[PDB]
């Protein structure tokens, strides 16, 4: 049996660690929900 | 517990986060492979599920899916990251995009453990526009997950 527990709120941050890029891909969905390449 | 909020999904070898979820308007919203449809406890305590979509791989308990907002395509967000066992830590970041035939949805490369999935991504005005931790791992090894958003 599943239990869940808060974690702390949903707010932005100003001086947040920016990390990441940004990338362009082409992804099929399966009928399954999950993603792939293409 | 149903105050608003970001919460961990877990399970008891030994107490494991298989998740994470995020409690708005009387409703918990995660993604479906994290609890595979199944009931949760919230204290003592009992969340049902309402509406789930295994495409989507969405699920919100208590009620339908709140989470409007959207991404703009253009300012940076910023995912809660919730990993397993660590401080919920706010990471700023310009999505990708994943075009797919019925349109392109925005996508953060981000990598965290695979229990931090279900983790809000937040746009300039703390609004969740979807949940972190579905996606796929692309040609170096790196995991990309897409920014998956319900319907109010």
């Amino acid at each position: 049996d599943m239990y869940i527990e808060r974690a702390g709120d949903i707010t932005w941050e100003k001086d947040a660690e920016v990390t990441g890029n940004s990338p362009r891909l082409d992804v099929a969905l399966d009928e399954s929900g999950d993603f792939s390449l293409v | 517990e149903t105050t608003d909020g970001v919460y961990r999904v877990m399970t008891r070898l030994g107490s494991t986060q298989v998740g994470v979820g995020v409690m708005q308007e009387g409703v918990f919203h995660t993604m479906w492979h994290v609890t595979k449809g199944a009931a949760l406890r919230s204290g003592e305590g009992r969340l049902d599920p309402y509406w789930g979509d295994v495409k989507q791989d969405l699920v919100s308990y208590c009620g339908p899916w709140k989470l409007d907002a959207a991404w703009d395509g253009l300012s940076e967000v910023q995912l809660l990251a919730v990993p397993p066992g660590e401080r919920a830590k706010n990471i700023q970041t310009l999505p990708g995009i994943f075009k797919t035939k019925d349109g392109d949805i925005g996508a953060v490369a981000l990598d965290y453990p695979a229990g931090t999935s279900g983790s809000p991504i937040l746009d300039k005005s703390g609004r969740v526009i979807g949940l972190y931790g579905n996606g796929v791992v692309i040609k170096n090894g790196s995991y990309v997950s897409a920014i998956t958003q319900g319907k109010r």
